[PDB]
């Protein structure tokens, strides 16, 4: 489904060069990846730890199904900015059921609703998004060494495409060009991986080698030295990806110098993806019995970079005065989490795993969601800051600084407590979803004998949470550096809207104003969800947390 | 579990069709045999299960 | 041995290369080269068709690699004007 | 870093490459 | 590649300046009350 | 008993050489010419400290085990008590010793009795049930292991607490018990 | 007293509150008062779901944990032989 | 002790050298290239250096305070 | 935010509490500070800590008559 729904889109999006489409083209692809929800959630009637399809090449897991949805909601939302204009215009004179399927506004929207934005200019948008969710579901689902190297690649370059497709701006070229070229030093690292294990091992199959290292697992001439230091080198080329340290300093620079629409889905779908591939990985490669493999095994890169990533993702984040730079680093101390738990492998960290990497994928995006309505709400708004005059692409990301943020309560308050309550989250404050995921990774490292990394990340945390606070102590603490227009807002300049019926035939004509401009209900539903979740998670944690033991279950039984 | 089952038990049935050398495959009879059980064993406690309800009914 | 010696000429030509981002994106080409060449001679060792067809794939993923480097590193160029990476 | 990787990688190449790097095989 | 404003050490040390952590000499701070008379 | 003085250099060798390359990191990183043998012009420093701070956590690491001859996580503590001590003295100042030989003093502290798990930690080998089944139900425990634990007194008095409270006193201070009849009968 | 259905529906009545919040629109305005029984039935529409599939998953960790039991109790019967 | 070594070996001086410590490492994000490249090899040669040589983890810890407290160590 | 009674403001008064306020910004390490900071953080609890241990289930006056002893250990 998601490859006919690219080659139909390309078909379309290769007749035309009207880019008037790019709204409508963002709008098909929603409805594509909502058929692919409907199509893996069919194929949902089955408990299995594995079934080889196409040939041994790919594999089906109710993991891999469930996580595939998953991506595939994830990016409906995030596809929501490209398929929606930001903002509106309401009257309670156009607000009955009979008034939105029977009743037309005219108005000059153009300026109102940025028609001519260069986020609804971008023809293939979309389409190139959907080749990185091609490659990002493939990946979860690839069984052999030859079709990870191929997954991989069209889920990276993609993503290098994506980072440069605003083609006039020096700041996503730069950003694009930085990422595809450290990207290419990762999938180089990738390809020595694989191919020192098909050299000494003779296959190309995931399922081969699991079968050799659970041999070589007992308790003279061919001792199994290459799985364990071949799955290093291909294990480092995915934590630069996920941006886990130390091979982490491209993600601040690429995800501030792209735009912020962007650097939404480019930030959270690679994590998702690549974090699912190795915990089967993990899982098919741990020796039960303690041997001499057990002493090199190459897991311990995780927890080095899970220790590395808990205190370079909170401390260097302490002097972070850039928004977009603050919200990777706390991107790298929540992996840090993710790694954590992904290294003690045992079911309550599986489960513990599970759960940390939705949650936190779900708050990522509620926390660029308000960032993205934010500085489209500031449109109405203005400001005398020499700062915010001297900043550069303020089209690409209209809120580069956590100053921009200074009294965005007394602006919009609810949004400010929904950015509030999503940060919180980040922090691990009961009884916000953030510290349930928090605790359920500590209680499997406590449990486990991983009594340092437990201490580590707790003292690690409470360091993470001094920048945290500094961003709602601007939000709260200080009054609004901008002001309203003053003419959008002045009493003589109104805009004309009128509203006809079902046959072009007049009803009622008004006269507007600034006032009468608000964000569009796609967001702002999207983020009442978002925060109500991670609001209210501890009445509504049964079917969730249950969804996350019986994967476990199935991953760990027979 | 240490035990691997075969995602894909059908690479028992990989190999080139052309150019064999004669007593170049191994006999896998036993193999194919172990997977029928597992076939009938699942089918048999399938079975056995459907007809249940239909006594608790 | 040819294959780690060209691997680290790759490696190094990408890491140690202070001329041009060009010269960044003909590194890569010598590394994935190098992998390319271990995994043939492997397969030749191990009367493999699956090394060689293994290979294939990594020459066309190295040209859309190499496609995708240079679409960018004109775009890059349009608007900084220098492809040349500047130290001091 | 060019010996630190030659070395480590040395071992991870195997016999059928490593050959022919005065009783030689045949 | 990127600007100096994003990436830049002297705006980190504008945002946060080493001087917002005062060091006085017992010389000019003999009781530690900032040289207070 | 171990080479605490053979040792130390192979643990000065180890993290030593790790500074070596960190400092030739630095010299490719200069933006002036200086010329290959810059290494142990300006960066030898750099690989000295790394030299020294090493050795000098497995010296003293391996000195104290040798002191009373049983290992166990302390003595971790002593050798990065002092691999800290070391870091301080090449800035010169009493308050970084302290701060150094407290800090990486009390990690490889941490670290050695809890078993820090980048080399793994210690396999169950028995059945993670029972274990959890086991300590959880045994909620009566035998009188004697509590006193062991807790002694006696202070308010755990147990039956016989009198009995033997008044042999306990007569051998240290030789004084017979014998509370006064406190009444004109009996 | 969390009924799945009653909660969910309490759920959708919020989630059109806090849009209003952030969208700084009146709440209760009168001609738009039809979205809270529509936010507030898509809820409920959503705990019949919830609440199917915690039927489903009740069963699931209900074979589960008698398949736990049984691979154990099988297992120390051959240890005693 | 108060107002005086309490806040120094505590809130304000954690406060003070932390937000030092972290300059420092924001230093090294020149955003350039090729310095990028060779952080990354830098990362990728220690990883094999602790795993392969077997290393006990107390050199890991002690090489990652050695760096991180020589990163407090200004220029 | 209301305003308050007049009040004749003292600067010396006023910088007296910035002062007091301000003060923690800059203490030093010293050889007197280290000693007065050692003296009652560590070794004047560490004093009464080794006395309540050393005398710690030693007396119980509870219903000692004549002729017994305080003492129990
Ligand atoms: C229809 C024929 C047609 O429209 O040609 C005129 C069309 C231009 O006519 P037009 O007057 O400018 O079109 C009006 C608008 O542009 C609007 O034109 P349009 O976008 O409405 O129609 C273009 C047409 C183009 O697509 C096709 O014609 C399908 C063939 O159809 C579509 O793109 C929409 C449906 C796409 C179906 C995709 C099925 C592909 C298979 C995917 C996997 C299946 C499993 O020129 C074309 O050649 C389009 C056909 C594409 C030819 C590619 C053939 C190679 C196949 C490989
Ligand atoms: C977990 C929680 C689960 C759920 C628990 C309950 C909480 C949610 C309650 C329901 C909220 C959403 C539904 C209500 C809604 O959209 O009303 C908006 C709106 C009320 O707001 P308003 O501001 O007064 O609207 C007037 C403005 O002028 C409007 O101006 P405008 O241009 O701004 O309007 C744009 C409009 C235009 O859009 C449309 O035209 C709607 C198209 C609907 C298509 C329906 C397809 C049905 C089949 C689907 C496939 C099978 C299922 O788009 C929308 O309003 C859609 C917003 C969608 C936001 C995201 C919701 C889904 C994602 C949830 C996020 C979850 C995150 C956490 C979990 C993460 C993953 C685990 O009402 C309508 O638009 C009326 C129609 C409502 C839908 C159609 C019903 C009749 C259908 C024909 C008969
Ligand atoms: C917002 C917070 C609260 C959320 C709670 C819900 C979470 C749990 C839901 C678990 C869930 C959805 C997966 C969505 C994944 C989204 C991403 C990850 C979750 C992010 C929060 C997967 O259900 C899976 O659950 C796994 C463990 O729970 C099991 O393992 C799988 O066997 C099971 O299919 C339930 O799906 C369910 O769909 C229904 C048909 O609608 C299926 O019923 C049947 O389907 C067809 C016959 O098959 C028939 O045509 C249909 O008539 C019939 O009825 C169920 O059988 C089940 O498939
Ligand atoms: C302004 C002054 C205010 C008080 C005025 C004077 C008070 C006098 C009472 C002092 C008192 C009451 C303590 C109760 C305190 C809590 C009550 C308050 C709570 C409200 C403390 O008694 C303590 O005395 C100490 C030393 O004696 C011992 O403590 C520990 O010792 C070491 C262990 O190894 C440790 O090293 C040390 O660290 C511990 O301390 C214990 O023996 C005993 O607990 C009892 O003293 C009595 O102790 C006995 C045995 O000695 C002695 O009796 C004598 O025995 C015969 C010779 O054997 C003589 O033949 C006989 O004639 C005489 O009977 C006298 O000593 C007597 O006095
Ligand atoms: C949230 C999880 C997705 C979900 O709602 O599953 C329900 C639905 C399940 O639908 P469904 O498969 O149950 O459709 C009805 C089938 N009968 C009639 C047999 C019961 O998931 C989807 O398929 C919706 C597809 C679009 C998802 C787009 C997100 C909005
Ligand atoms: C307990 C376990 C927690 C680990 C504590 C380790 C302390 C690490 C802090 C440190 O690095 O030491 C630096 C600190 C400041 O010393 P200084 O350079 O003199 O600052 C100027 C203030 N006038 O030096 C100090 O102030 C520490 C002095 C107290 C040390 C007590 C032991
Ligand atoms: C209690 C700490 C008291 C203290 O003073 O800490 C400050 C210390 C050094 O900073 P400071 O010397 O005060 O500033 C220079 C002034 N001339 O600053 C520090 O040393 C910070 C100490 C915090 C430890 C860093 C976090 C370690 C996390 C684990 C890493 C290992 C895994
Ligand atoms: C066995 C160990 C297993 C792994 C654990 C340790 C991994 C972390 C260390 C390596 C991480 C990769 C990054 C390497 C790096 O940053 O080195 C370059 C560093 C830059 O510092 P410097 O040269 O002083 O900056 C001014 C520029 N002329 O040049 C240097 O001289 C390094 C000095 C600071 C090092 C900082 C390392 C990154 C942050 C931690």
């Amino acid at each position: 489904m998601i490859m006919i729904s690219i080659l139909s889109l390309l078909l379309s999006t290769s007749v035309t060069l009207r880019r008037d489409m790019s709204i409508l083209f963002n709008r098909i692809s929603i409805i594509a990846l909502a058929y692919c929800i409907l199509h893996d959630t069919m194929s949902l009637s089955f408990i299995s730890k594995g079934i080889g399809l196409h040939g041994g090449l790919l594999h089906i897991t109710n993991l891999t199904q469930i996580f595939h949805i998953f991506i595939f909601i994830i990016s409906i939302l995030i596809l929501q900015l490209t398929s929606f204009y930001p903002r509106k215009v309401w009257i309670p004179e156009y607000s009955s059921l009979k008034d939105i399927f029977f009743n037309k506004i005219l108005y000059y929207r153009t300026k109102i609703i940025n028609k001519m934005g260069e986020h609804m200019k971008i023809i293939e948008y979309p389409l190139i998004l959907l080749f990185v969710i091609s490659g990002a579901v493939f990946l979860i689902s690839t069984n052999d060494l030859v079709s990870i190297f191929l997954s991989i690649e069209l889920q990276s370059y993609g993503l290098y495409l994506l980072s440069t497709i605003y083609r006039n701006s020096e700041l996503s070229t730069t950003g694009g060009l930085i990422y595809f070229l450290l990207g290419g030093l990762s999938s180089c690292f990738i390809l020595l991986g694989t191919s020192l294990l098909y050299v000494n091992s003779g296959t190309t199959s995931l399922d081969g080698l699991y079968i050799l290292n659970s041999i070589s697992d007992v308790n003279s001439w061919y001792k199994p030295y290459y799985l364990n230091f071949s799955l290093l080198i291909f294990s480092i080329g995915f934590l630069f990806k996920v941006s886990a340290a130390p091979f982490h300093f491209w993600s601040p620079d690429v995800y501030d110098a792209i735009p912020t629409i962007v650097t939404t889905f480019v930030a959270i779908i690679a994590k998702i993806s690549i974090f699912i591939f190795l915990l089967e990985l993990v899982y098919y490669t741990n020796s039960n019995a303690n041997s001499y493999l057990s002493e090199f095994s190459w897991t311990y890169a995780l927890l080095i970079s899970s220790l590395l990533s808990l205190i370079i993702g909170t401390v260097v984040g302490l002097t972070q005065f850039r928004i977009k730079r603050l919200l990777a680093y706390s991107t790298i101390s929540h992996v840090g989490f993710i790694l954590l738990a992904l290294s003690v492998s045992s079911i309550e960290s599986t489960q513990a795993f599970i759960f940390y990497l939705i949650q936190y994928s779900i708050s990522n995006l509620n926390a660029f969601f308000i960032l993205i309505t934010i500085g489209f709400s500031l449109y109405g708004y203005v400001t005398n800051n020499k700062e915010y005059k001297s900043l550069l692409d303020k089209n690409n990301s209209p809120i580069q600084l956590i100053s921009q943020l200074k009294g965005y309560f007394y602006i919009n308050p609810l949004l400010s407590l929904s950015l509030a309550i999503t940060i919180f989250s980040f922090v691990g404050v009961p009884p916000l979803v953030g510290f349930f995921a928090k605790q359920m990774v500590l209680s499997a490292a406590l449990d486990n004998g991983y009594i340092f990394l437990s201490l580590i990340a707790i003292i690690t945390s409470v360091i993470g949470a001094v920048y945290y606070l500094n961003v709602i102590k601007e939000i709260f603490f200080y009054s609004p550096e901008h002001e309203v227009n003053p003419v959008l807002n002045e009493s003589d300049s109104n805009f004309s809207l009128r509203i006809l019926n079902e046959k072009n035939v007049l009803i009622r004509s008004v006269l507007l104003k600034g006032r009468n401009i608000f964000i569009s209900s796609p967001f702002s539903i999207t983020i009442s969800i978002i925060t109500n979740v991670i609001l209210l998670f501890i009445f509504m944690n049964k079917e969730w947390l249950s969804m996350g033991t019986i994967l476990v279950q199935i991953l760990f039984s027979a | 579990s240490r035990h691997i089952e075969l995602k894909y038990p059908e690479v028992f049935s990989h190999g080139s069709p052309f150019n064999v050398p004669a007593g170049f495959y191994p006999n896998l009879d036993h193999v194919i045999e172990h997977y029928r059980k597992q076939h009938l064993e699942e089918e048999e406690r399938k079975a056995k299960k459907l007809a249940a309800a239909a006594a608790a009914a | 041995n040819i294959t780690l010696i060209l691997f680290l000429i790759g490696i190094l030509g990408f890491v140690l290369n202070r001329k041009n981002i060009i010269l960044m994106l003909i590194s890569i080409e010598i590394m994935l080269l190098s992998i390319t060449f271990l995994i043939l001679l492997s397969s030749l060792n191990m009367d493999d068709i699956i090394g060689q067809t293994y290979a294939i794939y990594i020459i066309v993923v190295a040209g859309a690699e190499s496609a995708i480097g240079l679409g960018i590193l004109v775009a890059f160029y349009r608007l900084r004007g220098s492809i040349a990476i500047e130290y001091k | 870093v060019g010996i630190i990787i030659s070395s480590f990688l040395f071992k991870m190449l195997p016999y059928g490459v490593i050959i022919s790097n005065k009783n030689d095989l045949f | 590649f990127l600007p100096e404003a994003m990436v830049g050490r002297s705006k980190i040390d504008e945002k946060y300046p080493d001087s917002d952590y005062p060091t006085l000499t017992d010389k000019e701070d003999p009781d530690m009350n900032g040289g207070y008379i | 008993p171990k080479d605490a003085v053979h040792l130390g250099l192979k643990g000065a060798a180890v993290v030593g050489g790790i500074g070596l390359l960190f400092a030739a990191v630095r010299t490719s990183l200069a933006r002036k010419n200086v010329g290959p043998w810059a290494i142990f012009t300006r960066n030898g420093k750099l690989a000295a400290t790394f030299a020294a701070v090493g050795g000098a956590y497995d010296f003293t690491r391996a000195a104290a085990a040798n002191l009373r001859e049983k290992e166990d996580w302390v003595n971790n503590g002593i050798g990065g008590l002092f691999a800290g001590a070391t870091m301080g003295l090449t800035t010169g100042r009493i308050p970084r010793v302290l701060g150094f030989a407290a800090l990486t003093g009390v990690v490889l502290a941490t670290a050695e009795y809890a078993g820090s798990g980048l080399r793994g930690v210690f396999k169950r080998d028995v059945d993670e049930y029972e274990r959890k089944e086991f300590l959880r139900k045994n909620r009566r425990r035998p009188i004697e292991e509590t006193l062991a634990e807790i002694g006696e007194g202070r308010g755990i008095k147990p039956p016989g607490y009198y009995e033997r409270r008044a042999q306990r006193l007569k051998e240290k201070y030789g004084v017979d018990i014998n509370p006064v009849c406190a009444d004109p009968d009996q | 007293m969390v009924n799945r259905i009653l909660f969910w529906t309490g759920f959708g009545l919020a989630v059109r509150f806090w849009q209003l919040g952030i969208e700084m629109r009146p709440f209760f305005n009168r001609k738009s008062l039809w979205a809270y029984p529509l936010f507030g039935g898509v809820g409920a529409s959503f705990g019949y779901w919830l609440q199917s599939i915690d039927e489903k998953q009740t069963k699931m960790l209900e074979e589960r944990k008698q398949a736990i039991l049984e691979k154990r109790a099988r297992r120390a019967q051959r240890q005693a032989e | 002790l108060d107002k005086g070594s309490i806040e120094l070996f505590g809130p304000y001086g954690l406060e003070r050298g932390l937000v030092k410590l972290s300059k420092n490492i924001s230093s090294l994000s020149t955003s350039h290239v090729t310095t990028y490249a060779l952080y990354i090899l830098v990362g990728f040669i220690l990883y094999l250096i602790y795993n392969n040589l077997l290393l006990d983890y107390s050199y890991l810890l002690l090489i990652i305070i050695l760096l991180l407290l020589l990163m407090m160590i200004g220029e | 935010g209301l305003q308050h009674y007049k009040i004749a403001m003292d600067p010396a008064l006023v910088r007296l509490g910035s002062m007091i306020s301000n003060r923690y910004k800059y203490f030093r390490w010293t050889k007197r500070t280290a000693l007065v900071s050692f003296m009652y953080v560590v070794v004047v609890p560490s004093t009464i800590g080794y006395l309540a241990y050393k005398t710690d289930g030693l007396w119980d006056l509870r219903a000692k008559r004549r002729g017994d002893l305080i003492s129990e250990r």
